[PDB]
């Protein structure tokens, strides 16, 4: 979205970095390896303004990245958000992401 | 170990090589048919080190044990561990043994014959009498002492075999 | 191997691919849990081979030796290598010996112990005289030659032990 | 195991990934720098088992065998495995060997040589009569008999050996 | 402030980065753990322009962020503004401040 | 430029930073330290907008940081443009820059 | 201690801070794994004092006693502490004891054995004959006075033992 | 650790804690009523260590002297470490001392006194002659050589005592 | 422990209270400067106990050993047990030894010499005859028998050393 | 030492040549691959010293001891400091040892022996005689004095050896 | 070197980066804490050199001398250089000095003592008689030709010593 | 090193700095005057060594060699080491060698002629023969053995001399 929310695991107020592509491994229309750029297109490093809470990151980013699909946990300090070919990525580091929603007032 | 095809255009791409990649390290740790620095495992066909060996632990080696009264009186046990023979010569000399004679009672099973003639010192217990018996290779061992009608026959040693 | 994680919709897929495709090739040459046709390696476990095993280098096993005088001056070496004991008898009769009596100054440690009765053979120099020490599990040592009170006893062979 | 680069744009991208698959898997069976449970395989460097090692077949270790007359009609016959001699007394006293003499026709050959002196226990057929011969680290073996002018000495046994 | 200066000991350019944080430990105004969230609110990360002189940053930050209240140096790479429950955290890394003051061009 | 491309030797996205500042190591006008300060001026930190490519970093600047000099490449992560006094030096960490352009669309 | 833990937005923060600094200052005083410099208290591990210790109390070490009629009616009393036996000779004479015999009715028990054999010197009551009993590694002790049938044995004294 | 209370809406709290936590701290090191790995202190109350205790510095424990002529010119010293005097005799034998009699010019002190009856081994210089002092319980020595009217007594050892 | 500073206005305030809490309680059952009911702990500085201690394990000192000919054939064994030394005399007298004479072959080195003059009572083996060595603080040992030129020489005991 | 790049438009030059300055000036004081006037330094590489070198304190070279039994009860002890031998002579003739003969239970090792056939003169303790033991480089030692059964041999001195 | 601090905003950059330079490159030439190749230096520290080393001009090693008269006439002059002495006898025999006795007028002092007895072997002008001293440890010199009370003894050679 | 001027406005100011610290820090590994940790480097000038030095290669010094009949067919071979004279005395007497007599042969050169008389020990091939040859500062050799026509003279050592 243009306000995520990013719940967590450390007691303190990790960094989160976020990411924003098409065409990675397995998003392609056509299949694996169908699409024009092998492994995902151009990345964009995505400008973000971070707030916290304990245990939540709040994650603000221009209105341009919305971006509501499939929420995806991975099993590392990684959240995706994917819809279709695009994917917006929620890298966190020193910490695990344990749940990832848009921002709901 | 068991990998699926990848392809292009395939469906679950992403999932296919990680359980692809998975399914090959799991093989890199236990199982398969590679060999591990860890875990009871059992390895077939000629294994030649070229270099050197080392072994920490115990090393165990094809086994198998006789015991027979050769004649006379005279029990030989024996032990087969890889290619020698462990003996223990004993009994107790109950009837006349000539000299240079066959013990008939009991031959040596063929397991446990020599290539060559071995010649197993012994002694006799209470004074300072030894005396040898000869395995040829038939089994049907050879008393090389004097003539004897008594006494307690003790030695332990060991022959070579071969296979 | 250490590999990570490849998923649908990862950025730096076609890397992560090819650095897990690197980090398990590279355990097919050395390192990792697996054993290989070159190198120094350590290997934990019961490996069993049902094969024929060759050796060209050395074959080194455990190693433990000992020394002691058992009783009248008669001094006994020995050497562990896996299961067998190499044993050398030395030293010179410094006082009465009786027949078939308990060599009483120091008793084989268990470790070199065997599990039933060792007859080690030995000979007395500048003559025929023969006798024997029996080492029983007990490691206390006994004579069986006749009463002897002076000579030099030899003789250099093997018993078995297990572990 | 050989294979290709994976990386992002690349062209047959897929069907690379699939070979190098199939290129690190079939190590995994058979071939490579794997040592593997199935096959006759080479293998190189010091192996340390910290386990027990269990061996059905065959072990076959590097040997070596000398025989040679040492002096008055005494045959010395050796075989080294590893490093243990197995020896063999054989021949017939043909002339005067006094009492405490090197034996001068033949020296045991360096690579035969013992660390310290072997006392190799003999029995003469016919008699009670037992000898020893040392085989110290020069290989001038030593008669530790009597004088004597006649006879046939024997008796198998073995001593150690270092490497 | 929105221009303020902090003198370190460093002979480089030592990253700084700050936030903002209401009823932080000991600025409830009630005393200690009087405040709706005991060890302090919503910690935000505050944007900022940095630039150097020899032992000298100029960390410059938007307009709504000035606070010069109590300027509070601790014996580490950590200076603080306090104005009664409101703090402006500045964290140095690689480098001590040993003085901060706002900006007089 | 505003806008800039670096290429690189890694496999991966590279962070970038941007740096400007007037009076460098044999960039003052009368010859080596010739200039008011000796090490160089301010050193004042480029905002960046960073998107990425296979072995390509673009990089996006504020127009005012627009400099066309001399493309120095240094033996390390690093690359300058040189307009007489002054440097816009672009700094890459985990990677080595192997050319250097401004983007041409 | 047992102490909570203490978080961001809290429930009863200050009650918890004061009674975890409590908890962990108790242990400061009695009590816990931490070893005082009051009280009673029982210490487990390997204690390494690399400088100066000293006892002002008392020193209590795990000991042992033994006593037993040698033989020919010499008492031997033992007590080990430590790595030290305490002995005392004791009895009268009261058979023939010949010269360098063994004292075969009561050996010293394993426990109680040196690692090398100990003379301990004695003294016949009532003139100024001395004499000594060794303590083997068997425990079969020894005579080395001259040959006795009579007398009064006494020595007190110490020898080294091991573990 | 001296500590003060932390309670919800407290003054200069943050502060408070801090002090409170560089107390506690402080006693992890240095001073306290907690034994530290560093620095010289001083234990009280029955310490039972259940474990093996090292020391690579030096055991001190109680220590007390004492020396007198026990009498006919024999001197007695001694030094009480723990549970074990240590002895030297010394002196010159001044006048008549008869076989089997007691030492009464002094008494050994009660403190340095046996439980039961100790028999202090001693040599005579220049010659073969051997002699025993018993030190009872009461402490007054009797003389076990036979009547002695000159000579130069000698003997180190120890003997226990308790508490 | 190694703990952050508490200050008014800081971040991390219930944080870092609460892993200053945790490292303080980390230090009250294993590591830091504090001493432990459990585990292995090397503990400098000197500790003097007032009260009783027990171990009930092993006390181990700082110990070394010696071993030589002082003159004459005698040879004396010494080991070093913090303030004792455990002495064995041995070997065979092999050459006159004067009445009252210093044995000049080696001195008993400095770490192993007594504060005052030593008197190391012994026995030669088959008669009653005693002796006594001396040894000063200067190692050079001194014979108190007579004049003595065969025999052998026994005795096990003690004498005391400092530091 | 490491130093960074020094270059046109740099960021960071004055501080850049400030750490670069220090950092080769810290390798004149210790560490680097350069050669100082204090501390433990280890050098690699043929030092060719043209001067005088003068060492104030110790200088140790590759050391390397051996003993054995030549033949006949003759002992030698050899120390191979560098190029020189330093050998002494021990033993007692304990069997014949004919004039002009080899000494055959042990040869001196290789790395012992010299180029040229070395002489060691010694000395028959209790008269006048004197012998000489020939060091070949075959290590087969030779005795130079008359036919020989008894007498103690000795003699210490030095032989040249190279590499 | 001694060098100034180069800083951002320096005063005087090129003057000061200029002499630092040429202050650091003075020393790669001369003085400092560095080794050169030219120049008489003076170095402190364990040098380890693990190559070959070679030395054109002299080696000089720490040097004592002593000489004294050990008794009977006889002169020994002793040159210690390193770990090697290097002896002399001289002087001629001027009193009966008996076989196997000690040399009583002066001993060897301690600094010139070998760890074991050293045999100078010597030669008496005038015949075919040679002797030999013993330099045992403890420096007492003894003479192991027979009774002489005679001629002159000469010998050069030398013995070693450690530290 | 050789390195360039850097000066306030000058051109090429970083370029200059640069090559400036690259050729001074390339003397910090190899080249110019200093000594380094590694390769191959002449040295000149006195080099006094305060601590300990230590070689694990060789030490090599200047050598040089002689051999020369010094008369009456004795031989003598000499090479020097330093300060050191390794000879070897060799030959048979083919003539009378008067007792006292100077070899007249041929001398020993000067730069092998020692300070002071050294007196070369030898012995006779056969017998129990010792004489002794001094090698006074002239090289004019002299016999010290009684009047001499015939035999094997034998002997290896060394002897002093300086610079
Ligand atoms: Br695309
Ligand atoms: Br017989
Ligand atoms: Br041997
Ligand atoms: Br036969
Ligand atoms: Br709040
Ligand atoms: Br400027
Ligand atoms: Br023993
Ligand atoms: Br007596
Ligand atoms: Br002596
Ligand atoms: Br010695």
């Amino acid at each position: 979205g243009f306000k995520f929310v990013l719940e967590h695991d450390s007691e303190y107020q990790p960094e989160v970095k976020v990411t924003s592509y098409k065409n990675a491994i397995g998003t392609e229309t056509d299949g694996f390896d169908s699409g024009p750029v092998f492994g995902g297109g151009t990345i964009y490093n995505v400008p973000v303004s971070l707030s916290y809470d304990r245990q939540k990151v709040y994650v603000e980013m221009p209105k341009s990245y919305t971006l509501a699909g499939d929420i995806i946990l991975i099993d590392d300090g990684t959240l995706l958000v994917i819809k279709e070919t695009q994917v917006l990525c929620f890298k966190m580091s020193d910490a695990k992401i344990t749940k990832g929603y848009v921002f709901v007032a | 170990a068991s990998i699926k095809k990848v392809y292009r255009g395939m469906k679950n791409g992403a999932e296919t090589i990680n359980d692809d990649l998975e399914a090959i390290n799991s093989e890199l740790t236990s199982g398969g048919n590679v060999v591990h620095k860890t875990g009871d495992e059992t390895i077939a066909g000629k294994k030649t080190f070229t270099g050197n060996v080392e072994v920490n632990g115990s090393l165990t080696l094809p086994t198998k044990s006789w015991s027979g009264e050769l004649g006379g009186g005279i029990i030989l046990s024996l032990r087969k561990k890889g290619t020698t023979v462990e003996y223990s010569i004993g009994g107790e000399i109950s009837s006349s043994i000539l000299a240079n004679s066959n013990l008939v009672n009991r031959s040596v099973p063929n397991e446990f014959c020599p290539r060559n003639r071995c010649s197993l010192v012994g002694h006799m217990v209470g004074g300072w009498n030894a005396f040898h018996i000869d395995i040829p290779s038939s089994g049907v061992c050879q008393w090389f002492g004097p003539t004897a009608s008594s006494g307690t026959p003790r030695g332990t040693g060991t022959y070579p075999i071969d296979h």
